């Protein structure tokens, strides 16, 4: 559920006006959170050669 | 040490092949088995290798998906599986023993011949040859024979109990449309040829054929 | 995949002459341990390949001392000091450094000697061909050196190309010469309509193509 | 044998066996020394670290 919540914010950057001056904050924060969740999941359930977790 | 391969095989296009290499006299599970393809034209191409001890396998770029290796630990043998077959796959396959970064490919299999075609095991159709009606008959003349519609290979072309061991020019077989054809030549004394009898014995062990058609001067 | 290139594709050299085979790689094939894994093989006709050299500075056991290798990260050369008839075959490169391991392109080796002119001959079809319902026009070209040989099938002044067979033999031993034979299959309705038949043979020894023709109408 | 046996080996899944040669070594200057050394040449399967780091 947290992964889906973070993924759902990936699109909002394109509805955000360029005048507010916050596009970079949003997209970089989303990328950070995604990288962190990937690393945690890999610590828990390692992706080996034969199969990668979906 | 000995590496033993399966016998030759003949099958129609679109089928699948499973040839095997069996090794004895050494630790089978601890050596990479290298599969090498040699198209009759020319060139040695390496399909891949497998390590029987584990499941490790590597395939060359040109053969990914086309070939698949398997090995049995209990029985000292490894298998190569060929996917949907075509006329281009007609070649002789080798199995060799290899240990990377150390002594290499010091023992090979005998070789397995795989031929692909739609033809059936037709019997040989041997024909004789005679000098042209209007030709210059020199003191030395040649002699030859033709065989057509023979399948599969090989067909042994020999003279009367080795009558002419020297001077023979046997030529490799070729495909005309779908069947194989063969040709041969020999040199004999013009004076002696009428005196005695010489004939090209044609044998097709794959079809159990042994014929003999004498060639008489025109 | 690392690509290995061998030159020359052929190296005719008389007995007792030094023979050098060059080998080049797409990338450097030096390994981290300090060694470079390049192997040389020799495949005589009708036999499986035989190992000759590995880790070029080194040499396999049982081979004669006339062989030797050398080279740097990308350029390697094999050397044969004093050749014989037992050194005839195809020599291959093999790099064992980078996965996947690949073979060289091969390089046939021949022995050069006094070229000999061909002994041409044309054999018209036999009566058995007539009975069966075909016409096997057989043309022979034996004992010609070097490989520079060509045949033109001209009938009634018309150059016909389709349906022409070409088959030659490997270098002989006693005479060290090749042999070639181009047979021309013809059907009865097609065979008899012509009145003249010819099988031109062009060779370096005789620049003018040697002519062996006959007329069906007699 | 010149190599170690793999007759009862279970594959690892994160390391790949390449070669397991063995060699008997003697010291020419000692004459009381002898040993047998096995080289384990192992190749990493890089999917996990590829995905997680590269
Ligand atoms: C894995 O690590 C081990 C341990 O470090 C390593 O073993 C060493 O390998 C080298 C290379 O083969 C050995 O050095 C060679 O030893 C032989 C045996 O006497 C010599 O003949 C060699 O010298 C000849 O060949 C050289 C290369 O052609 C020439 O440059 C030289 O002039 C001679 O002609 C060479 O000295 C070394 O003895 C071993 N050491 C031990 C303890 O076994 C192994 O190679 C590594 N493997 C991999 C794949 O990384």
């Amino acid at each position: 559920i947290p992964c889906v919540l973070i993924t759902s914010l990936a699109i909002l950057v394109f509805y955000l006006p360029s005048d507010c001056g916050e596009k970079m904050t949003l997209c970089i924060s989303v990328l950070l959170a995604l990288t962190v969740f990937l690393l945690l999941i890999s610590k828990i359930v390692p992706p080996t050669s034969l199969d990668v977790p979906l | 040490v000995q590496l033993q391969q399966s016998g030759a095989e003949v099958m129609k296009p679109g089928a699948s092949v499973k040839i095997s290499c069996k090794g004895t006299g050494y630790t089978f599970s601890s050596y990479w088995i290298e599969w090498v393809k040699q198209r009759p034209g020319h060139g040695l191409e390496r399909i891949g290798e497998i390590l029987p001890g584990s499941g490790s396998t590597n395939y060359n770029e040109k053969f990914r998906g086309k070939a698949t290796f398997t090995a049995d630990k209990s029985s000292k043998t490894a298998y190569m599986q060929l996917s949907s077959l075509t006329s281009e796959d007609s070649a002789v396959y080798y199995c060799a023993r290899y240990l990377p970064y150390y002594y290499a490919m010091d023992y090979w299999g005998q070789g397995t011949s795989v031929t692909v075609s739609s033809a059936k095991t037709t019997p040989p159709s041997v024909y004789p040859l005679a000098p042209g009606s209007a030709a210059q008959t020199n003191s030395m003349v040649t002699l030859g024979c033709l065989v057509k519609g023979y399948f599969p290979e090989p067909v042994t072309v020999t003279w009367n109990s080795g009558s002419l061991s020297s001077g023979v020019h046997t030529f490799p077989a070729v495909l005309q449309s779908d069947l194989y054809t063969l040709s041969s030549s020999v040199t004999v004394p013009s004076s002696t040829w009428p005196s005695e009898t010489v004939t090209c014995n044609v044998a097709h062990p794959a079809s159990s054929t042994k014929v003999d058609k004498k060639i008489v001067p025109r | 995949d690392v690509l290995m290139t061998q030159t020359p594709l052929s190296l005719p050299v008389s007995l007792g002459d030094q023979a050098s085979i060059s080998c080049r790689s797409s990338q450097s094939i030096v390994h981290s341990n300090g060694n470079t894994y390049l192997e040389w093989y020799l495949q005589k006709p009708g036999q499986s390949p035989k190992l000759l050299i590995y880790k070029v500075s080194n040499r396999f056991s049982g081979v004669p001392d006339r062989f030797s290798g050398s080279g740097s990260g990308t350029d390697f050369t094999l050397k044969i000091s004093r050749v014989e008839a037992e050194d005839l075959g195809v020599y291959y490169c093999f790099q064992g450094s980078h996965v996947p391991w690949t073979f060289g392109g091969g390089t046939k080796l021949e022995i050069k000697r006094a070229d000999a002119a061909p002994t041409v001959s044309i054999f018209p079809p036999s009566s058995e061909q007539l009975t069966s319902g075909g016409a096997s026009v057989v043309c022979f070209l034996n004992n010609f050196y070097p490989k520079d040989i060509n045949v033109k099938w001209k009938i009634d002044g018309s150059e016909r190309q389709n349906g022409v067979l070409n088959s030659w033999t490997d270098q002989d031993s006693k005479d060290s010469t090749y042999s070639m034979s181009s047979t021309l299959t013809l059907t009865k309705d097609e065979y008899e309509r012509h009145n003249s038949y010819t099988c031109e043979a062009t060779h370096k020894t005789s620049t003018s193509p040697i002519v062996k023709s006959f007329n069906r109408n007699e | 044998s010149e190599v170690a046996s793999l007759d009862d080996f279970t594959p690892s899944g994160e390391w790949d066996i390449v070669a397991l040669p063995g060699r008997r070594n003697e010291n020419p200057d000692d004459s009381t020394y002898v040993d047998i050394t096995y080289d384990f040449i192992i190749r990493r399967k890089p999917l996990f670290y590829t995905i997680n780091l590269i």
